[PDB]
Order: structure tokens, then C-alpha cells, then sequence
């Protein structure tokens, strides 16, 4: 709103609440009254190559455009520049990955001089500055201690909910349990697996549950998929870039490195 | 579970973790090809129908098994059969002697346990064994183990409940040895200087045997710095307080036994203070014990599993009431203890399960004269023989109460069941019909219903 | 529209949204039920706390449900009580 800069960029670690902070703001749009005509939310994280029909077709669909399909690339781009330039948008990119113009898939970038403004967001600082957004640029923080423990609960059984959840009497079960969310750092993603993984855990099993969760993750079902769905940051790496970044592991937990 | 984890740890399916295990377990429960059952979760069952599901898998797979369980079997089945198979089972069976030496080089698991005619076997039997990792003769009548020297390959060996006279030198000469469980040995006599021979032992256990570290001179585990599991059976305060010396073998007393104690008037947890995994108490025949001190000092082992028997001469126990180190108590069992008129503190155990005692001829009530019933995870209390147990304990809350059996109790004139509780866990009731008829009742509802759904006579 | 869908016999989890079908929520009056062999598919589906195990039938269903897999030639030498045969 007060933002005199029209072009946000919100960026935050691999799965770190940020498309779902897209779809809470896209629904609470609804609640307050605005002056944005049409509100488009476009996911171009669906490739590295930048599939631009996709794009131009979810555009044309938001738009109520009749879709051609024999239309040169071009111009629909041409077309959709004109056709956004008369009304203010709200568009939320999600994830994006690399730079690409925006004139080109058809996206007119907004000016002070327009009242349109366009949200995107990206796992890279980087992404973020060559979109012109430096100067509304958003670091999505993880969440705290309280929220990750209300998120844990809520990814439990009812049978193992009891033997956690109740206060005022100690057990060793709510310690183990809070040792286990506490090794998630906050990451909703690490949270929603992890609570998932152990929804079905015995009072028994806690205590060897939070032992090796604590040193190793790699046992832990579903922690597979989490690491293919943050891996890509790895990879987008040069191999020295990489090397150097396992170096990293060698220090202590929890520490610092200068 | 404890088992089938062993088991495949010295199998190699664990990389060195029994979590590992515990997860693969419980994804085999997710997927249900696996069932909890039990009294604790601790304990699963198989289903009939996926059992034949797997042996179909291992008749259509290639590496074919030898499993025979339980089949009321007299006589084990030929060398041929042997021969090819990869595992074999022949556990729970009524084999008395074998006598072929079969020429399995593939086999790498066999399991012998509770064959009680099992006494006698042929020497040479386990030089095709090279691949032999996992080998059980637990609740067996056998004597001593034939040469043993071709085993380059053994992890795991457990003689449990066996009559065990003495271990063979060959023993000494395997280096993949990890596992090595010898409880409940009431036929042991051979020496345990000569474990340090072995440098890659992981477990060790002599809970409950005939003879052990009875005195300082036989203790040499610190050689065997490989150890993280120690089962020692105590017979001199020597063992105990050379054992209170700080180091990691020292806290790497689980289950920790006494029998037959000289110079063990008392015992405190204060002493036991060094160990963090205490798990299991087991005191029997130390009739030389007077007193047993229960300090407040809460050390970080929890404590669950206590088991007295056979102490004429213990008075009393002293345990702390504002807190205790047996609030993490799961089970006691008091049994052969004349001069105990101390047990009160029983109702500070908030965690206690099962209960049994037998003839205990100086007990008054097991509790005598937060906001929550004092037994709430109760399932079973047993009392036998106890001729001056006045009563049980003052009525309480027993949601989860399953089974209660008293025998031979003249003086135990009411129980502390009443109508006031729910009743949808009971499942039986055990005991003298005399004795059912002298108890005292509260409410006429209390006898009907338990002798018409739950009572079972004697 | 308020919707009963019964999902049936899923192995893997898989996106509600993507294949089409909303998730309900407490605001909604929608219900949808799942079937599933594994726990861990049941709980991958926000299902955790209205989960139920289909319990196997008991030993007199057991037999009730035997007995009507039978020729009437087989189930009559079978079927008769008071009187005991092997
Ligand atoms: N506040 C929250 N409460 C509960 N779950 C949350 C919260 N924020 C995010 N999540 C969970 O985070 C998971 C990942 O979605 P999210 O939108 O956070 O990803 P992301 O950080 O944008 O990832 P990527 O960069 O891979 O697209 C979702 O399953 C969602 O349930």
C-alpha cells in the first residue's frame, strides 16, 4: 500500500512459507476494498526455460481474452502489453528462478506513473535485484518458536496428540517432541514433513525417535522428497560453488564461522 | 521388538542403529503387514494370512528358507534340506538330539530356541557355517557348545535360559563377534577373564546367571572398551564399589542382578548413581540385605523394572515422597520377603503396570493407610501365598486394569475394586473361589458382575 | 456444492488441487473420505485425527460369511448342530 515502488520481491529459503504467503495474500485481496481491477496469480516455476504459452494463457483466461492458438508468440505479447496497460493489475509471479523480461512473455512492467503493482517471488537475492525490485525487497523469516510448535501439534494424531499436548505435568515425551520440532529450525516444509513422518509415533519410540532425528534426517520417511524439493538451489550452482559449499558441513552445529 | 532388532543388526540390515530398526518396523505397521500386540507396544504378531504371503514370496524367491516353527516337530528335518536353504528355523520345536553335519556354506541365520529336549548335538557342526552370522540355542537343555572355531563370520550369540556349563576356547577366536547374551544361566561356571580375549564385543549380559563377577578379581570388562551393553550379575559390595568409578563402563550398567550377597546389608541408588542406564533391578537371594535406600537424588537413568526375591532379612526400603527416582517404575514384583512392612510408597509410582508377589509374610497392604488416582495404567497385580497382607491399597482409579490374580491370601480381606469405575478393559479375573467369597465388597454390584463376566476359578 | 467424495484405494499422495478436487475446510460443509492401505498415505492427506483401522471381521461373522461359500450338497454336512461330527 504505502510502498512507493511498485515492483515487491519476497524471497526466502527453499520452502520457507513463501507460496503460501502468495495464496494468503491472493485470498485476503478479497476481504479489503482496492482499486485493482484484475487480480492474476502466474506460477513460472513450472520451468527453467521460461514456458511462455503457458503464461500467456493463463494471462488470456484472467483476462477474459479469447485464446488463439495459431497466434505468433509476439504478438500476444504485443496484444497483452496493450490490453494490460488499461487496467491495474495486481500479478503475483511465484517462484521465479531466472530473469526474463517481462515485456517479452507480455507482463508491461509497471511505472510510478501507473497504478498497477506486481508481487514476485524467489529463492535468490539475485533474481530479486535484476527484476528492479531492489528497493521492495522482503526476506520471508522463518517462523517461531511458538508457530513451529503449533504447526507441529497440528500434524499429529489424536492418539499421539494426548501424550503430548497436556501442560503442567512433565514427561520426558513433551521434551522429546519439542528436541524434535526444534531440529526443524522453523522451516514450515521440514515442520509438515517431519510432523507427518512421526503423526503415529508410541510413547515408547520418542526417545529413540528424537535421538536420531537429531543427528541424522536421512532415516526419516518422506525427508526425501523435502531434499529433491530444495535441491535445485544446489545445483543451480557452478561445481566450485558447489565444492565450496559442502565445505560448510565440516563445522559444528548450531555455531558460527567466520 | 528388542529381538527381531538384534537380530537384524548382526545381520547386517542396520548400518549400527537400532532406530534404523525401530523404523523399519514401523513402516511395516504402517503398511500393515505387521501388527502391535502385546501388553506393551513392544511386542508384534504376524497375521496368518500375510505369513502365507511371505512364505509364497520365499518358495517363488531365490533364496530359499528352511522355516519349521513350532510344528510339533520330534525329529529335525534331514541334512538335504539343509543343504541349499540360506536361512532356517526350527525354533519352538521337540527335536532331542542331531545328529548329520550338514554342508551349508550359504546359511547365514539358524535359530534353536525353546526345544526342551534339545541336549545333543554332533561335533563339527557349525565348519560349513563360514557365512553363519545370527545363531540362537536360548531356552534349550543343552550342556556346552561343540568347537566353534570355523565361524568367521558369527555377530550375534545368545544362550539364554540355557544350562550352560562353560564356554569354549574356540569362542575367543571370533573377532566378528557383537552380540553376546547369557541370562538366566543357571549352569555357568567357566571364567569371564577370558572374554578380554574378544576386542569387538558391542553386548554382553550374565542378568540372573549362576555364576559372574562375583568378586573384583573376575571383573576385566574395561579391557572390552567396544562394550555398550553390560548385563552383570553381583555376588560382593567389592564388584559394586569398583564398579563406582567413573567411567563409561561403569554408566553402561542396564540391567544390573544380585544373588547370593555377602557384605550387601544395603544398597544405595546413590552408589547406582553413576549408572545412566539403569533399566532393570533384580535382587534375589541376598538374604544379607537389611535396607535399601531410595535417595532423592534423581539420576538420569529411569528406572522402570524392580524385581526383589528371597530376602529374609530386608526391612525396609527408604524412598524420598516428595520425589523419587521410581516414578519412572513400570513393574514390581516383591516375592519371598518376611521382614518388608514398608511398601507404602508404592502409590507415589504414577507409571506402574503389573504387579506380582508371592509370600511375603510381613506386608501389611501394598499401600497402607497431583490430582489423579495413584494407579491409573494399572493392568495386573498378582498376590500368592501372603499370610499377613491384610489388604491391596484404599479404593482407587483403574481405567486400565485387565487382570488380577490372588491365590492363598487369608488375611487379604477387600480389594480396592469398586462399581464407581468404568469397566470396558477387563478382560479376567483369577483366583481361589474361598478366597473370592472372603473378600469384603462395598457394593453387591461388584461381586455379580466380576464373578458372571470376568471371574475365572482355580 | 457441498461434496461427499470417496477417494478410493489410494497408494501415493498426491495434490487434491492439481487433479481438480478442493480441499474442504472447516468452513466448507464438505466431507471427503479415503481409503488407503498405509498410515502414512492416510496422514500425508491432513487426515490424521478422523482416521479409523478397518478392523478384521470376528470368529462368528467369520463363520456366517464361510458357510455362504458353500454348495447346499457341502453346507448340509456342515450347517447341523446338537449333533458333533469331525
Ligand atoms: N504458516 C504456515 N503454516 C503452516 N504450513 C505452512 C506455513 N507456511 C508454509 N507452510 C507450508 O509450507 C509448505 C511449502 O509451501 P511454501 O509456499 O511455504 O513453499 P515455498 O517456500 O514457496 O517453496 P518453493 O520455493 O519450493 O516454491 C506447504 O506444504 C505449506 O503447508
Amino acid at each position: 500500500e504505502k510502498g512507493d515502488s511498485n515492483i515487491i520481491g519476497v524471497w526466502g529459503q527453499g520452502g520457507v512459507g513463501k507460496t503460501t504467503l502468495l495464496h494468503v495474500f491472493n485470498n485476503d485481496l478479497e476481504k479489503k476494498a482496492h482499486d485493482y481491477q484484475v487480480v492474476i496469480f502466474i506460477e513460472v516455476s513450472n520451468s527453467e526455460a521460461l514456458n511462455t504459452v503457458e503464461i500467456q494463457q493463463t494471462i488470456s483466461e484472467r483476462l477474459n481474452l479469447p485464446w488463439n492458438d495459431a497466434e505468433p508468440i509476439a504478438k500476444r505479447a504485443r496484444f497483452l502489453i496493450k490490453a494490460l496497460g488499461r487496467k491495474r493489475f495486481v500479478i503475483l509471479l511465484d517462484d521465479v528462478r531466472k530473469k526474463f523480461c517481462l515485456e517479452d512473455v507480455g507482463i508491461p512492467t509497471p511505472d510510478i506513473n501507473s497504478q498497477s503493482k506486481l508481487i514476485l517471488t524467489s529463492r535468490y537475492r539475485e533474481v530479486c535485484f535484476q527484476m528492479n525490485a531492489q528497493r521492495s525487497l522482503i526476506e520471508m523469516q522463518i517462523l517461531g518458536n511458538d508457530a513451529s510448535w503449533e504447526l507441529f501439534l497440528s500434524k499429529l494424531s489424536t492418539e499421539t496428540s494426548a501424550a503430548v499436548e497436556p501442560l503442567g505435568s512433565q514427561s520426558a515425551t513433551r521434551e522429546h517432541a519439542m528436541k524434535i520440532a526444534q531440529s526443524c529450525g522453523g522451516l514450515p516444509l521440514a515442520l509438515n514433513v517431519i510432523g507427518t513422518a512421526v503423526a503415529g509415533l508410541e510413547e515408547g519410540e520418542w526417545q529413540s525417535a528424537a535421538d536420531a532425528i537429531a543427528t541424522n534426517m536421512d532415516n526419516i520417511d518422506g525427508v526425501d522428497e523435502m531434499f529433491g524439493r530444495l535441491k535445485y538451489s544446489f545445483d543451480r550452482l557452478t561445481p566450485t560453488q558447489q565444492q565450496c559449499f559442502l565445505y560448510c558441513t565440516l563445522f559444528p552445529e548450531y555455531g558460527s564461522i567466520s | 521388538k528388542e529381538q527381531l532388532i538384534g537380530y537384524w543388526l548382526a545381520e547386517g540390515l542396520l548400518l549400527n542403529d537400532s532406530e534404523k530398526g525401530y523404523q523399519i518396523i514401523r513402516s511395516l505397521v504402517s503398511a500393515c503387514l505387521l501388527q502391535v500386540s502385546g501388553s506393551m507396544s513392544s511386542k508384534v504378531k504376524m497375521h496368518h494370512v500375510i505369513r502365507q504371503l511371505g512364505l509364497w514370496l520365499v518358495n517363488k524367491s531365490d533364496t530359499k528358507f528352511l522355516v519349521q516353527p513350532g510344528m510339533a516337530l520330534d525329529n529335525a528335518p534331514s541334512a538335504e534340506e539343509w543343504n541349499e536353504a540360506t536361512r532356517i528355523s526350527i525354533m519352538s520345536n521337540n527335536i532331542t538330539e542331531l545328529s548329520f553335519s550338514p554342508k551349508c556354506k550359504n546359511v547365514t541365520t539358524l535359530l534353536m530356541q525353546n526345544n526342551p529336549n534339545l541336549n545333543k548335538m554332533s561335533y563339527g557342526f557349525f565348519r560349513t557355517m563360514s557365512s553363519l552370522k545370527v545363531l540362537d540355542l536360548s531356552h534349550t537343555a543343552i550342556t556346552s557348545l561343540p568347537e566353534c572355531d570355523a565361524l568367521v563370520a558369527l555377530e550375534h550369540l545368545n544362550l539364554s535360559h540355557t544350562h550352560i556349563m562353560r564356554l569354549p576356547e574356540r569362542l575367543w577366536l571370533l573377532k566378528e563377534l557383537r552380540h553376546l547374551d547369557l541370562s538366566v544361566t543357571v549352569a555357568f561356571e567357566d571364567t569371564m577373564n577370558n572374554c578380554s580375549k574378544l576386542h569387538k564385543l558391542k553386548v554382553l549380559n550374565l542378568f540372573r546367571s549362576h555364576y559372574g563377577i562375583r568378586d573384583v578379581d573376575n571383573l576385566n570388562l574395561d579391557s572390552l572398551k567396544e562394550l555398550l551393553f553390560l548385563g552383570i550379575t553381583i555376588y560382593a559390595e567389592d564388584v559394586l564399589k569398583k564398579l563406582n568409578m567413573p567411567r563409561p563402563l561403569a554408566k553402561s550398567t542396564h540391567r544390573l542382578n544380585l544373588k547370593y550377597c555377602a557384605e550387601m546389608q544395603s544398597i544405595k541408588i546413590s552408589d547406582l548413581s553413576h549408572m545412566e542406564h539403569l533399566e532393570e533391578l533384580y535382587v534375589e537371594s541376598c538374604y544379607d540385605l537389611n535396607t535399601v535406600v531410595a535417595d532423592a537424588e534423581l539420576t538420569t537413568s529411569q528406572l522402570q523394572f524392580l524385581t526383589l526375591s528371597v530376602l529374609p532379612s530386608l526391612e525396609s526400603v527408604l524412598v524420598a515422597p516428595m520425589s523419587h527416582n521410581f516414578q519412572y517404575i513400570r513393574k514390581l514384583i516383591i516375592s519371598h520377603c518376611p521382614k518388608l512392612s514398608n511398601i507404602t510408597w508404592v502409590r507415589r509410582l504414577q507409571l506402574l503396570e503389573r504387579l506380582v508377589i508371592s509370600h511375603c509374610d510381613g506386608v501389611l497392604e501394598i499401600v497402607e493407610d497431583t490430582g489423579q488416582s495413584d494407579f491409573p495404567k494399572l493392568r495386573l497385580i498378582v498376590l500368592t501365598g501372603l499370610k499377613k497382607l491384610r489388604s491391596i491399597c484404599k479404593a482407587r482409579e483403574f481405567p486400565c486394569l485387565e487382570t488380577l490374580r490372588v491365590e492363598d491370601c487369608p488375611n487379604l480381606r477387600s480389594i480396592p475394586l469398586s462399581c464407581t469405575h468404568n469397566y470396558w478393559k477387563l478382560k479376567q479375573i483369577c483366583g481361589s473361589v474361598e478366597w473370592w467369597e472372603k473378600l469384603q465388597w462395598e457394593n453387591r454390584k461388584e461381586v455379580a458382575c466380576l464373578d458372571s463376566k470376568y471371574f475365572i476359578p482355580i
